[PDB]
DNA sequence: GGGAATCTCTTCCAGCACACAT
RNA sequence: AUGUGUGCU
DNA sequence: AAGAGATTCCC
């Protein structure tokens, strides 16, 4: 079993829907700094040597743990294309 | 018709220029400015473009995600 | 009927030393060499003289050099002199053929990051994993382990690192250590002998697990109608983080517990489960 | 144009054949033994088809990636790597015509049809 | 428990029935071992009415061969009454073997097995303890000599030969079609690659009545349908109109679940219904492909079919794996 | 140790020695034995007189033949990539037409293999055998016409493929059809040809059925005597009538065409004891006169009419009665190959006619070296029919010659035809084996000839059947054909006996094929024993009569690939067949001649013969096998000790003391264990691993050539130009690696270059070992090939002893398959009550839904076995039964109970817990005393077990006993992969390479298509490019990892970009429009 | 102008292995 | 690199 | 190699 993905093919109209959102997700995650992600205070993924999940293991996991919680909105077009492209490299490292 | 004699002759040459006889496929279908429409899974494989369903198709494939923090930078100067 | 030949790239031919100075070069080339021979005679001859039986059995040969060029076999077959009487892989031939470019893709390829061996039951596991030996989980997670080598004390660099696992002896408990921390959530995907239907090819979390043989989990035997008595399975790692985001969505065989053909469960109890559940669930 | 959508064959005109081309193979010369550097416009110049080596040019006036897209003013190369070499086509002009076997030799003949 | 996962996957989950299953596969080992199961040679219990059901079964053929050798009945007559004895015999021994254990002895070791899902099989119990049934000669006929023996007990010689005949025909019934394991699913994919689900739904409304009821058993006489066609006939698809049978109106439109079409036969049987009306891809408006709607349900999952699903392949290869079945 | 034999069926004679077939049938195939103007005109010779006289002034005859000194001995020839063959000398004169007469003896117009001792030949430096053929005997036959279930047809087949293929056919209408090549034509006609009257055959054929109406006519068209010839050629081979046809005679006639199998065997005996009467001659030709004479063509038709009419004694032909199908052993395989060399030395001296000078040309120029050559060179080496050799353990090695395959020269058998060929026929009783065929494709196609079987020169199979006078059974064996088995009553050999005299009123018999209950005076033969209807392998599974069918085809397949093991058991219940197949298997040495032991090493046993004579035999310990394992000749006999003629010195690599060991003895419990014995997986005892039970030891050959190119010379020396010194530690030698050192996955193991870069040859992914011999063979060769360019090879056997590990392959005789999953350390397995652990754990599911009792009652008898230290024999289908068993039991149990009792302890509280479970299961009776409990459960094969890693005793008692166990030829280590990315091709971008990576997996469409439907685009497009032949992503993704980034998706397709390219290359244009239609650049 | 016969071309199947040969 | 053969699945 | 399709020849 995976985090809840009862909830998480319900979440999406199309099975592969929340496939691309997760996976893109994670590439944004992991491109312009681990920081941009929506959930990093107390409700976050960790792991088992020493906590140190909080920075950079799986990019996957991160991002079906994110759209678990109502701080990302998927969709078809929501922001011109270059844009957020720059922008999404600006804000962050 | 049969499902060998259905696939035989599908419109896209793409696709039965592997299997059929290529010569002859790319003959023919040369005399013809013949449009492969580029739909088919074995037909658009053998380019390598992702198949054309699942995280491949169309429906999905365009798809977007962003936060809050982004979507107001983003929103300022729309 | 075309004027002006159009010749393919280089390196898509090959004009290529092989080991002690032996050149192979993609029968194109020696092709292309005769077409030159006759054109520029052709051309040249037109200016000196002009007759006829020199000059059309020159346009004949020419005719004929341009086709063997194009499609190889159909007149005759343009030999390399006395060595090998195969006939010059004609453009043509590029093309048709089992190994082609358009039978290419559609059945072959060898994968790169993968490997295989014996199955084994895997008891002490969930359907959400599977037992793959250190060895082979070492192997297949090269690079990821490298660069997670130099994140910690590990190593120096990435080159450092790439020696350090030269030998087969160096293999410490830190090297491993890191190999856990490269996958945790990542899955490998493994394939049955026979791959027949969609659940042929199942992904599963690997477990460090020793031994050498593969472990799989008891209850995804029936669907790829796998049976512990010689059999063998292959193993794949869904680099691309999008590959690795619907592998483990749609691939993943925890989420896979209904057969596509028809609404029953493939992954239900089998043999030992049953018979163990059975005998306790009945009256005397 | 940045979205490859369908995919359409046609027999080429003269012109467009030439349109791929980027030179005239006027010589049936492959690789000198000694210098494995290309021959005499033949098969493997860098002039017609691409550079050899990698970002390099032939002399070496131009060397590395600053200049791009440039091409060297006393020698003809423009230069990504070892790609733009097996990716330009060439090609060679027949003194008499000479038509396509392929739309010969056919089940149908496409010609004598 | 395989109707046990299938609701319980429809009504917790998942990734909930994930855990029930490792759960049943961890118990059920641990119990499986307490339990101390194993196979004797005075497991296979061979049946007691066995020399009766052979006594009677000889004292039968006793009369019926000499009624030949008057002349009575003709070769192709007796030749069919050998075997209508033989095969009356065999299965009524059978019932003797799974009998003597359901009263004597109800945990058998070979009987949970073959009772339960485990490894096990009627006919073929029945031939630890019971017997053999007459063989395959070489041809398409059968020795009229049974082999009257148990695996159990001696076996006798000559009995193996005759049973070696059919025994090597089973080998290329089985090994020559493990080569043909990737002939069906590729001339089905040949076709069926450019099919897949890309589309919501279609302007269309064309729809199909699946027969509820089988016309031909008998020379001509309705009945009710097979318990198991209906269900691969109706299980997650599309109505085409509203139709109400027991009580309840089904959905205009409604994706159906098993229980829908278990209350359909359950009316179908009170004569309410005698067809379904029902989407299909047979009539499906879209060129390339197959919508949402006229498809219908699995996901590897009782659930709406995702839109965008390579159903072609998937279908050409639910065809293609049970193929080597045949 | 001892035995207890259960078997009382009397074997009236012993098993023929097993490798006849193939040693017994070459030495028959040539006159080598006896001197050349003895007997024996078959194999060779014959093969010389039947293309010797090639008459034109060109007249050569067969004046003796004589070979047999080979080049190098048999070991040497395995070493130095040779042939265990000999040059062929043979003399040879010429006679012309005119005077004078010359002649030249010896012409080395060739080389001929021979064959060891054991029955295999040494070709090209490795052992290869040829199995033998069955296929359909050239004779008459008469089978149903295809379409018309009414009239039949005749049949008359002539091997080789060149000559005809002759059908009679009586024609609906009435006429009777000659069917010569294919064509037909009035067959009257012929019979004009050869002198018959209208009258005569009016007469012969008119006997009886009318149906002579049918071509006793042709009055206009067979009123002509010599005319039937001129009319023939017209109507048969289109062209000119003079004496062409007269001619044609001939080839229709002898010598030519139609076989040349003696006047007395194959055509004679097969037509006379079959159809017919008579043959006068090889085939139909006897032409005095210049005119004809026949006696095949009028029986023949004879013969048709009786079938098509009335009663004449039942005339029907079984296309695969067996009767009818010969049997080309080894021997004819050879000889057959002979002559068509012949054939073509014919042709050339047919040719040199015309290239003469004057008259004297017999040796130089007309006999030449290259058609027999071509003939027998090209047979020993690209003959589907010979094999390497299957020698993972001497039973497999000796099964490998004992075989029947049907595929052969394609003239006979093809291989898109079976299903029905396949099945067993009725005469393959005691015949052939109706359960050896190798299960999987292919199966039915290839058959072991049954135990007592073998073929009588004219190829068909006899078997050894005890005829008996009226009552009493004769100790006359007689070796039965299967034509002349049905026409008998034969009785089996389980019939009760008195001596010799039958002792029940109702005897099971078998008339034609078929079962039938007969007096004990219809009775006419008697089968030996019911061990002669299965094939040795078959024979070597003890409770055979309790396995099914299907089972014991694997059990009998498995010890094919049985690994030798370092400590082999003989199984604790055998059958009897062990001893004789070591022997027979060549696998031991035995002693020549009575005698007292001299010395006995670990590499010789010196025998002291009494005739003042010692031999010295040799004692080898590590020859590497052509399959992998290592055979090992080690002592079983101290010094000072008097052994006999024909007792055992020493053992082969699979026995203990004169016994086949293929396996172990180990105690197994059956039960099933945790999941760790889910489906067949096996559950094992790490006991079995700190004893060296199951451990082998596999010899790895590897080799390096040294080329002299002329670019850079090639050669090996102790110098690896770049690097290290330490890993030169082991280079002992000037270019060769030490013996006795330690080899590891990419050691170095040789040392040489080329043009200087280090091109040497390291040690594989897999695993190296410890280096046991190093052959070299230089330039300065005594006596070599070596390949061409290559100056010198090196080899290096690197062995290496391999444990029982999880994931190795474990079966047993009764067929039970089944990898190693966990090995349990000996606290935590199932213990009985006593100290002792078991060993096996075999889960019980896989027993019921294959109906192999024979486990079950080989653990039962394995019981006692392990508590009365004995083994037992039991045979066939007239071994041990339940009593005994049970009987057995109840004696062990004494020891094993008795023990406790009196040392000093009783019935454990768990113990009668278990009882008083076992009570309400149905197993002890209610009522006795513990003990008695204990007692009864123990005749069950079944025993109290604790858990052993709890101590709660397992509620409910479980079967336990040793059983014979055997790891099969499989392991882990040589098939094992992971490799990430490594070597590709300079040919192929494709990956694979052994430098320091196994080698890329198969991607198939299978997989693709699962891919697909999974719809993992992404994943599947990746698959195909990114790591497989798009090299430019692939680097792209190799650079991403290193520094951590993700992995980049392919932009543009590679193998799009490439096709585009490709397809511009001809007049075609392939244009990548947009959504719009508009142009798309993709560079 | 149609029908039949003969010749030529194309299809040619699940996985790994170990072999050898060309 | 292709054919023959066998082994396992 | 076997089967299918196309081409050519004869009626
Ligand atoms: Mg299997
Ligand atoms: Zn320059
Ligand atoms: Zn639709």
């Amino acid at each position: 079993a995976e985090p809840g993905i009862d909830k998480l093919f319900g979440m999406v109209d199309s099975k592969y829907r929340l496939t691309v959102v997760v996976a893109k997700r994670a590439q944004q995650l992991l491109r312009h700094g681990f920081k941009n992600t929506v959930l990093e205070p107390e409700e976050r993924p960790k792991m088992q040597t020493l906590e140190g999940l909080f920075d950079d293991p799986n990019a996957v996991t991160w991002a079906m743990k994110e759209l678990l919680t109502g701080r990302l909105v998927f969709g078809e077009n929501l922001v011109p294309e270059d844009r957020l492209q720059k922008e999404m490299e600006r804000l962050y490292p | 018709m049969g499902v060998t004699k259905s696939a035989l002759s599908t419109k896209s040459w793409l696709s039965a220029a592997s299997f059929q006889n290529t010569t002859h496929v790319l003959t023919e279908a040369a005399i013809a400015g013949k449009k492969d429409e580029l739909i088919g899974l074995k037909e658009n494989v053998i380019l390598g473009r992702l198949i054309p369903a699942g995280t491949g198709s169309d429906f999905v494939r365009f798809t977007q995600v962003v936060d809050q923090k982004t979507l107001k930078a983003i929103e300022e100067a729309r | 009927i075309l004027e002006a030949v159009p010749v393919l790239p280089p390196d898509l031919r090959p004009m290529v030393q092989v080991d002690g100075g032996r050149f192979a070069t993609s029968d194109l080339n020696d092709l292309y060499r005769r077409l030159i021979n006759r054109n520029n005679r052709l051309k040249k001859l037109l200016a000196q003289g002009a007759p006829e039986i020199i000059i059309r059995n020159e346009k004949r040969m020419l005719q004929e050099a341009v086709d063997a060029l194009l499609d190889n076999g159909r007149r005759g077959a343009p030999v390399t002199n006395p060595g090998s009487d195969r006939p010059l892989r004609s453009l043509t031939d590029i093309l048709s053929g089992k190994q082609g470019r358009f039978r290419q893709n559609l059945l072959g390829k060898r994968v790169d990051y993968s490997g295989r061996s014996v199955i084994v039951v895997g008891p002490q596991l969930k359907l959400h994993q599977c037992g793959l030996p250190k060895r082979m989980a070492l192997e297949l997670f090269k690079p990821f382990l490298l660069k997670k080598m130099e994140e910690k004390g590990i190593a120096p660099n990435v080159k450092a690192a790439r020696r350090m696992l030269e030998r087969q002896r160096d293999i410490k408990d830190e090297v491993w250590d890191a190999l856990e921390e490269v996958i945790h959530g990542k899955v490998v995907l493994l394939n049955r002998a026979p791959t027949l239907h969609r659940l042929g090819i199942q992904a599963f979390q690997p477990v460090l697990v020793e031994g050498q043989s593969i472990q799989l989990h008891p209850l995804v035997c029936e669907a790829f109608n796998a049976d512990f008595d010689g059999d063998q399975m292959a193993v794949h790692v869904p680099l691309s983080s999008f590959a690795q985001a619907e592998a483990r969505i749609q691939m993943l065989s925890a989420h896979n517990l209904l057969s596509p053909a028809s609404g029953e469960p493939l992954a239900k109890p089998s043999r030992d489960i049953i018979l163990g559940l059975y005998y306790i669930t009945q009256v005397r | 144009k940045k979205e490859v959508r369908k995919v359409r064959i046609a027999l080429a005109s003269p012109e467009k054949i030439r349109s791929w081309s980027y030179g005239e193979v006027e010589k049936p010369e492959t690789i000198n033994y000694r210098t494995l550097k290309p021959e005499r416009d033949g098969l493997f110049d860098e002039r017609i088809f691409g550079p050899i080596k990698d970002y390099e040019c032939a002399c070496g006036k131009y060397k590395r990636q600053r200049f791009e897209g440039k091409v060297c003013e006393r020698c003809g190369v423009e230069v990504t790597k070892s790609i733009v070499r097996r990716y330009r086509m060439g090609h060679i002009e027949l003194a008499t015509p000479a038509a396509h076997i392929w739309f010969v030799k056919d089940v149908p003949s496409k010609i004598g049809t | 428990l395989k109707d046990l996962v299938y609701q319980a996957f429809l009504r917790l989950g998942m990734e909930k029935t994930a855990r029930l299953l490792d759960a049943l596969k961890y118990y059920g080992f641990t119990f499986s071992t307490t339990s101390g199961i194993t196979i004797g040679i005075d497991d296979a219990v061979i049946p007691e009415e066995k020399k009766q059901y052979l006594e009677e079964a000889d004292r039968k053929l006793l009369q019926i061969e000499q009624a030949y050798e008057m002349g009575f009945l003709t070769d192709r007559e007796r030749y069919d009454q050998i075997l209508q004895l033989w095969t009356e015999t065999t299965e009524k021994v059978t019932q003797a073997v799974f009998k003597n254990f359901e009263e004597n002895y109800p945990f058998n070791p070979l009987y949970v097995m073959a009772q339960s899902g485990a490894r096990g099989n009627p006919q073929q119990i029945r031939q630890l303890c019971g017997l053999r049934g007459l063989m395959q000669k070489p041809s398409g006929e059968t020795f009229e000599v049974p082999v009257r023996s148990s695996f159990r007990e001696g076996l006798t010689v000559l009995e193996y030969f005759i049973s070696s005949h059919g025994a090597r025909k089973g080998g290329a019934d089985t090994a020559l079609r493990t080569a043909d394991s990737g002939y069906l699913t590729r001339k089905l994919v040949d076709v069926t690659h450019e099919i897949v689900v890309r589309e919501a739904d279609c302007g269309t409304t064309n729809y199909i009545s699946v027969p509820l009821f089988q016309p031909d058993e008998v020379t001509r006489s309705l009945r009710l349908r097979k318990r198991a066609d209906i269900e691969a006939g109706l299980y997650g698809r599309v109505l085409a109109r509203e139709v109400e049978v027991l009580g309840v109106r089904l959905e205009e439109g409604r994706y159906l679940s098993m229980d829908d079409v278990h209350l359909l036969i359950k009316a179908a049987e009170a004569g309410e219904i005698q067809e379904v009306p029902v989407r299909s891809p047979l009539t499906c408006q879209t060129r390339y492909g197959v919508c949402q709607k006229c498809y219908g349900y699995d996901l590897s999952m009782a659930r709406p079919v995702s839109i965008g699903e390579a159903v072609g392949i998937v279908a050409a290869q639910s065809i293609g794996e049970p193929g080597t079945q045949l | 140790m001892e035995i207890k034999r259960f078997g009382r069926i009397r074997e009236v004679i012993p098993l023929p020695p097993l490798t006849e077939i193939q040693v017994e049938s070459y030495r028959r195939a040539l006159q080598a034995d006896v001197p050349p103007e003895k007997r024996e005109n078959v194999g060779i010779q014959a093969a010389f007189r039947e293309t010797f006289p090639i008459e034109e002034g060109l007249v050569l005859d067969f004046l003796e033949y004589r070979l047999g000194e080979p080049p190098f001995p048999q070991d040497e020839c395995r070493e130095k990539d040779l042939t265990y063959q000999a040059p062929l000398y043979a003399r040879l004169q010429l006679i012309h037409k005119d005077t004078g007469l010359i002649k030249e003896d010896e012409v080395f117009l060739g080389h001929i293999p021979l064959m060891t001792e054991d029955g295999s030949f040494i070709i090209n430096g490795a052992d290869r055998v040829i199995v033998s053929q069955i296929h359909r005997s050239p004779g008459v036959y008469f089978t149903p016409d295809p379409a018309r279930p009414g009239r039949y047809i005749a049949s008359i087949i002539p091997l080789p493929k060149r000559g005809p293929w002759i059908d009679l056919e009586v024609e609906p209408n009435g006429v009777v059809s000659m069917k010569v090549n294919k064509r037909k034509f009035p067959l009257v006609l012929l019979l004009r040809v050869l002198g018959y009257d209208q009258e005569t055959l009016a007469r012969e054929l008119g006997a009886y059925g009318e149906l002579v109406q049918g071509l006793m006519d042709e009055s206009v068209f067979a009123m002509r005597p010599e005319e039937a010839l001129i009319r023939l050629f017209t109507l048969l081979r289109p062209g000119d009538p003079p004496k062409r046809d007269k001619a044609v005679a001939y080839v229709y006639g002898l010598i030519a065409d139609p076989r040349r199998y003696d006047l007395g065997e194959a055509g004679r005996y097969k037509a006379e004891e079959k159809l017919g009467i008579r043959l006068s001659g090889r085939t139909l030709a006897r032409f005095e006169d210049g005119e004809f004479k026949d006696e095949v063509f009028l029986p023949t038709l004879r013969y048709l009419f009786a079938l098509t009419a009335g009663v004449p004694g039942h005339e029907v032909d079984d296309i695969d009665h067996l009767g009818n199908r010969r049997i080309r052993t080894v021997g004819e395989l050879m000889t057959d190959q002979f002559r068509v060399g012949l054939a073509r030395l014919a042709r050339g001296v047919r040719e040199r006619m015309l290239m003469g000078s004057e008259d004297s040309l017999t040796p130089a120029k007309l006999v030449n070296s290259r058609p027999l050559e071509a003939a027998i060179r090209e047979f020993f080496s690209r003959s589907q029919l010979s094999q390497f050799k299957d020698e993972t353990n001497p039973l497999s090695s000796l099964r490998h010659k004992r075989r029947i395959s049907a595929l052969g020269p394609g003239g006979l058998t093809r291989e898109r035809a079976g299903f029905d060929v396949r099945d067993v026929h009725r005469t393959h009783y005691g015949r052939i084996c109706p359960v050896e065929t190798p299960e999987g494709a292919n199966i039915g196609l290839i058959t072991s000839l049954a135990a007592y079987a073998r073929v009588d020169e004219l190829g068909f199979i006899r078997t050894p059947y005890r005829r008996v006078v009226g009552g009493v059974v004769t100790d006359e064996v007689v070796y039965m054909t299967a034509t002349e088995e049905d026409r008998y009553t034969i009785a089996q050999a389980n019939t009760p006996l008195e001596g010799n005299r039958i002792a029940a009123e109702r005897v099971v018999a078998r008339r034609k094929g078929e079962p039938v209950i007969v007096s004990p005076e219809e009775v006419e033969f008697m089968d030996v024993s019911p061990k002669q209807v299965f094939s040795v392998n078959t024979n070597l599974i003890p409770f055979l009569e309790h396995d099914d069918a299907n089972r014991a085809l694997m059990g009998s397949n498995m010890q094919t690939q049985a690994v030798p093991l370092i400590r082999a058991q003989a199984p604790v219940v055998m059958t009897g067949l062990e001893e004789r197949v070591v022997r027979d298997s060549l696998a031991a040495l035995y002693a020549e001649e009575d005698g007292e032991v001299a010395k006995v090493d670990g590499n010789r046993i010196v025998v002291r013969y009494e005739d003042g004579r010692l031999v010295e035999y040799p004692l080898r310990r590590f020859y590497r096998s052509n399959q992998g394992t290592a055979l090992d000749q080690r002592p079983r006999v101290v010094v000072g000790q008097r052994v006999r003629k024909g007792d055992l010195l020493a053992d082969g690599p699979a026995s203990e003391n004169g016994f086949l060991a293929l396996g172990q003895n180990v105690l197994v419990a059956i039960m099933p264990f945790d999941g760790y014995n889910f489906e067949d997986a096996i559950v094992i005892s790490e006991e079995l691993l700190k004893r060296d039970f199951y451990t082998s030891i596999h010899i790895e050959r590897y080799e390096i050539e040294a080329r002299d190119t002329k670019l850079g010379p090639e050669r090996i020396t102790r110098d690896i130009p770049h690097l290290s010194e330490a890993a030169l530690r082991d280079l002992d030698e000037e270019g060769v690696v030490r013996i006795g050192a330690e080899v590891k996955p990419g050691d170095i193991l040789v040392g040489r270059t080329s043009f200087v870069k280090d091109t040497s040859l390291r040690v594989p992914p897999g695993e190296g070992g410890i280096v046991v011999r190093t052959v070299r063979l230089r330039r300065g060769d005594p006596g070599v090939e070596l390949k061409p360019g290559v100056r010198e090879v090196v080899r290096v056997y690197v062995a290496q002893k391999r444990k029982l590990q999880v994931g190795d392959k474990l079966a047993n005789r009764h067929g039970n398959k089944g990898v190693v999953a966990k090995i349990l350390p000996v606290e935590d397995m199932p213990h009985l009550p006593d100290g002792t652990p078991v060993d096996v754990i075999l889960n019980p599911l896989g027993v019921p839904s294959r109906m192999n009792l024979g486990q079950i009652l080989e653990t039962h008898l394995g019981l006692a076995g392990y508590f009365l230290g004995q083994r037992y024999i039991s045979p066939i289908f007239d071994g041990a039964k339940e009593p005994e068993i049970k009987e057995l039991l109840a004696q062990a149990f004494e020891v094993y109970f008795g023990k406790r009792k009196g040392e000093g302890f009783g019935v454990d509280k768990r113990e009668v817990e278990v009882l008083r479970r076992a009570e309400k299961l149905g197993l002890v009776t209610p009522g006795k005393t513990p003990e008695e409990q204990l007692k009864e459960l123990f005749l069950q094969g079944k025993v109290v077990l604790y858990d052993g890693r709890t101590g709660e005793p397992i509620e409910g008692p479980i079967v336990v006993g040793q059983m014979f166990i055997m790891k099969l030829y499989h392991m882990v280590e040589d098939k094992m992969h992971a490799r990430s990315t490594g070597p590709y091709s300079l040919i192929t971008q494709q990956p694979l390479g052994g430098k320091a990576q196994f080698g890329g997996q198969r991607f198939g469409e299978m997989e693709v298509w699962a891919l697909e439907a999974y719809g993992a685009a992404h994943t599947l497009q990746e698959m195909l490019t990114l790591k497989s032949d798009d090299i430019e992503g692939r680097n792209a993704a190799y650079e991403a990892i290193i520094k951590g980034e993700d992995v980049p998706e392919p932009s543009v397709p590679e193998s799009f970009r490439v096709l585009v390219k490709e397809l511009q290359a001809l007049a075609l244009d392939v244009q990548t429009l947009d959504e719009k239609d508009n142009p798309v650049d993709i560079f």
